[PDB]
RNA sequence: GUUACUCCAAAGGGUGUCCCUGGCCUUAGACAGCGG
RNA sequence: AGCCGAGGGAACUCGGCAAAUUGGCCCCGUAACUUCGGGAGAAGGGGUGCCUGCGGGUGUGUAACCCGCAGGUCGCAGUGAC
RNA sequence: CCUUGUCGGUUAAAUGCCGACCUGCAUGAAUGGCGUAACGAGGUCCCCACUGUCCCCGGCUGGGGCCCGGCGAAACCUCUGC
RNA sequence: CUGGGGAUAACAGAGUCGUCUCGGGCGAGAGCCCAUAUCGACCCCGAGGCUUGCUACCUCGCUGUCGGCUCUUCCCAUCCUGGCCCUGCAGCAGGGGCCAAGGGUGGGGGUGUUCACCCAUUAAAGGGGAACGUGAGCUGGGUUUAGACCGUCGUGAGACAGGUCGGAUGCUAUCUACCGGAGGUGUUGGCCGCCUGAGGGGAAGGCUCCCCCAGUACGAGAGGAACAGGGAGCCGCGGCCUCUGGUCUACCGGUUGUCCUACAGGGCAUAGCCGGGCAGCUACGCCGCAGCCGAUAAGGCCUGAAAGCAUCUAAGGCCGAAGCGGCCCCCGAAAACAGGCGGCCACCGAGGGCCCGGGAAGAAGACCCGGUUGAUGGGGCGGGGAUGUAAGCGGGAAGGGAAACCGACCCGUUCAGUCUGCCGCUCCCAACAGCCCGAGUGCUACCGGG
């Protein structure tokens, strides 16, 4: 039972929910809804959307 | 027991979807002479009246070599599946999907052809078959 | 030629609505534990877990993943005893005895109730039954019970019903019914954690529907689509016999059938609305309610997978009839996960 | 089988049962068992 | 009569019927064969919004219509619909 | 005609299509013969791309169908109708 | 073209069965020798009506058709699946025969094809009937019109059971039949509730692979089993929406073109187009689907005579199948012996319907919950969720201009604003006012009390 981490905006996730998305290279990225994942493929950028966590890490930058 | 000590096979507890018709197209990721593979059946499948057969992740399948080498094409091989786009679940609830749709060319009795495995494969693929988490440096 | 199995089952017909919505108990188990051999509850919703694999074959001893239903149970009332003889061709009833002291909301089922009927005559009817039962022309003993939904404040109007007890004597299940008649039962005095159980109740309705989605009927050609037959079947039968037979398919009622279903695990029985894990005490309620159903007050039980009918619907519940030989421990599975999370 | 005819199966076979006929045997015959 | 459909992609059918794909403009680059006129928009590829500005052609023109370039920025998508 | 002729190529698999052969049942030179660029809502075979044609179907929209008020026919019809 | 024909063909039917399919008797001979493991000649005797013919009994405007798709059902002369017997059966297998019709018998290539041929799999990829099942069910490739081309035949008009291109697909269901839904009468008084279950339906389950048994028995070696036990999947069936995908013309955002003067907020362009999406519906997701008791078939045995011995049968016993019956699921008091129990009214009034607020149900009807002994719908207050940080104000911005000032976009105020076909609390508004159906009569022939 562990919670895993969602890597669009950054949100601990529930077990029993979610994906997992595996590269031929062997890298790994986890997804919590279907939401994040179409954003993550299509290309938007979390780091301009102030409900992930990018956001705080860019506001740091500033 | 009679043979275990080497033997080609073994037990998964997943059974992923079964994603890959009859007429699909899949990717080879070994190093045999093979590059591209057309599925014409699946072996162990019977079904009913005008539906195909389908294949997944762990799955031995008949193929065609469409592009290839000289000695390979217009031959008739078999093949493991390793990878395949659509979901499928995993006990803890989890699901996987992974990039594209490859097999690996291997011999009607397990054995494989070839000698490295280039990019990652399923594990299932490699419970069920002994001999290929042998050659890939990537098992998830 | 070509072969296929034929499209549908021809042993759920007629495929017709229910008689009723309270579902119907036809056939009771041989158990020796004198008990009532069954419970009812109302319907709530679904959520799943995470635990350690008990039941036999491969995948035991691993964490896994379990979908569960929670069926909301209050107390039920005994009010009845009921004996039964045997006539030329089956049973048949013999005698009942009422308690005399029963709510005011069941006059809003059984509108006509009786008038004077105090405790003398209460007991008066209970001592005959008595001396009848020890006579010897008597088969079985059952119960009459009703629900009490005033708690949950779901309704007022009850459901009424009759459950069997066990065991191949009489005398003993006497007893166990004199006891028992005046009072309240609840779950965790009869229904054991771990018990395979079946499930019956009335399904959800679909209304009138097609062959394709009630029979499994095969989609015509793109040319028949586009001709005004997409959606119908071809024949409605050969030349001779000169007749449609029964075994065609065709259209009408979808939903609202009574079915059972076999071999529903029962994991967790709980007390006023809360899990108690081994370690500490913890909510089933997830965070805004179920969708369609409120909040849960009294207890519940869990259910591994799905049963029959919608949120709010009667469901009845009795040990299994048609148990395999290789069954699974009766003791609470380990858990270790519970979702609380949203579910809508 | 319970069919006048209209509308209904054979060649080949049977220590199934009931009967006719003609040879050979018989006061020790035709089987058994005990031995030559 | 119409809109969308995961994973596969004609395994459907007498037959890829029906639907879908492409699609405007500028630049680059374009075969066999040929009645040397054609083929040819062959094929194949890149670009395309808004804003702030700089220049050119005709013209008396801080009138009017046209032609080239840099920088900044927003979006999954700039012939954004037709 | 015998005929799905035979050899080769194209397919995992070819009563097909294309290229060669010639015992042309019953080709043939203005009832024209062999070719042929460009053209064809002509017949025909392959490749790439594209897709709900198919595996295998699901969901949504508008108009009908269904209920209510109003106006108001016809084709057919020996009598009947397990 | 007309007038007519079943006095007369092609097409399906009836009749018949030479032909056809499926069989049998006898024993020549072949099988190292051995008539019968297997094959069985020459000759003789048959079943069926699924090929084809013969005849011309029905029908000449009923319908004229081949193949394919869809859908239901039957036979056994059995392809696999269960059980057995003989072998020229060591094992693995093969060959030949008996019972058995519960289930299954698929996907593709060229061809209009049926069949036939070929590929890769499979436990195996059986053959037939139903008006050559099925056009008031579709299609329309072939075939039999009207157009045109070639080859042959013909002086010619023209023909070809020779090839090729192209070539119309109508219906408002009168009666019955079937699927589902309602209203009556009857059940010898009316109404509530709860049960029995006569009968009917069922495949609700069928099959395969893996481990082990075991590299064991068997076998010179090569090779190579079975009973018991554990697990997994395919086809089929019945359900659900927690998880995952799809849709979501509720909702949120981005943007093009034009119009409402410009901002702001809006209309139209398929919801204008694009992106995300809760409830709901759905599958590409997920849960569930016993082998046991009884009686039998082929077969294997006991006791046992006829026929002092023998003999599975004549009389009598014991075993023995995926097949029959029951246990299990679905329907079911109109089951005409038209049921049983408890209670309430009748001999004014028990109960019911309309009506009102709604859906967990729905083509009309029916069904379910509530109706001030009240949280049924709305509202207000809060919880949860979907999008994705509102307008206005303040500051910055590539660069321009004497300067005032322009200026796409960015940061802050701001997990914001908008929305909620979801939950909870709370009588603030409305579930009021009412209106109708309704059993109620008796006699002889009686049963048991009076
Ligand atoms: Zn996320």
């Amino acid at each position: 039972a562990r919670w895993n981490v969602c890597s669009y905006c950054g949100r601990e996730f529930e077990p029993g929910t979610g994906k997992m998305f595996v590269r031929n290279d062997g890298r790994v990225l986890f997804f919590c809804s279907s939401k994040c994942e179409k954003y993550y493929f299509m290309g938007r950028n979390p780091r301009k959307l102030k409900w992930t966590k990018a956001f705080q890490e860019a506001r740091l930058q500033r | 027991a009679k043979k275990g000590a080497g033997a080609t096979r073994g037990i998964s507890p997943v059974r992923p979807t079964r994603a890959l018709p009859i007429g699909a197209y899949l990717k080879v990721a070994d190093n045999s002479g093979a590059k591209v593979i057309q599925i014409i059946g699946v072996v162990g499948y019977k079904g009913t009246r005008r539906r195909l057969a389908a294949a997944g992740v762990g799955d031995m399948v008949v193929a065609t070599v469409k592009k290839g080498r000289p000695d390979m094409r217009h031959q008739v091989v078999r093949a493991v599946v390793v990878r395949q786009r659509k979901e499928y679940r995993r006990l803890d609830g989890m699901r996987v999907k992974f990039e594209d749709n490859a097999a690996a060319i291997v011999t009607p009795e397990g054995v494989p052809r070839g000698t490295e495995i280039r990019g990652a494969i399923a594990r299932e693929a490699a419970e069920r078959w002994v001999r290929l988490g042998s050659i890939a440096s990537i098992v998830l | 030629k070509i072969h296929r199995p034929r499209r549908g089952s021809l042993a759920y017909s007629p495929r017709k609505r229910a008689k009723s919505i309270v579902p119907r108990i036809r056939s009771w188990p041989k158990d020796s534990e004198v008990r009532m051999l069954g419970f009812a509850g109302y319907k709530a919703g679904m959520t799943h877990i995470l635990m350690i694999d008990d039941s036999p074959g491969l995948t035991k001893g691993k964490e896994i993943f379990v979908p569960v239903t929670i069926v909301e149970v209050p107390p039920l009332f005994v009010y009845g005893i009921r004996a039964y003889k045997q006539g030329y061709l089956g049973l048949e009833t013999a005698t009942e005895v009422w308690f005399h002291d029963l709510h005011k909301n069941v006059a809003r089922r059984i509108k006509t109730l009786p008038k004077n009927y105090n405790e003398e005559a209460f007991q008066a009817k209970l001592g005959q039954l008595e001396d009848l039962v020890n006579d010897g022309e008597i088969a079985d003993v059952r119960l009459l019970v009703h629900t009490q939904p005033w708690l949950i404040g779901l309704k007022k109007k009850p459901e009424v019903m009759e459950y069997a007890i066990g065991g191949d004597d009489v005398k003993a299940k006497f007893d166990y019914a004199k006891e028992k008649i005046g009072k309240e039962l609840r779950a965790g005095e009869v229904l054991h954690e771990g018990e395979l159980l079946d499930v019956i109740a009335v399904t959800k309705g679909k209304g009138t529907q097609g062959p394709v989605k009630r029979w499994g009927v095969k989609v015509q050609f793109h040319k028949a689509q586009r001709a005004g037959k997409g959606r119908h079947i071809g024949n409605l039968g050969p030349w001779h016999p000169a007749r449609v037979m029964w075994t065609v398919p065709q259209a009408g009622q979808m939903g609202f059938h009574h079915r059972t279903e076999f071999n529903k695990r029962l994991i967790a029985i709980g007390e006023n609305g809360k899990l108690v894990l081994d370690g500490n005490e913890i909510e089933i309620t997830p965070k805004g309610g179920f969708p369609h159903y409120g909040i849960v007050r009294s207890d519940f039980l869990m259910i591994e997978g799905t049963i029959p009918g919608s949120f709010k619907r009667i469901i009845r519940v009795r040990p299994a009839i048609r148990p395999p030989k290789k069954k699974p421990p009766v003791e609470r599975p380990q858990i270790t996960y519970v979702s609380r999370e949203s579910k809508q």
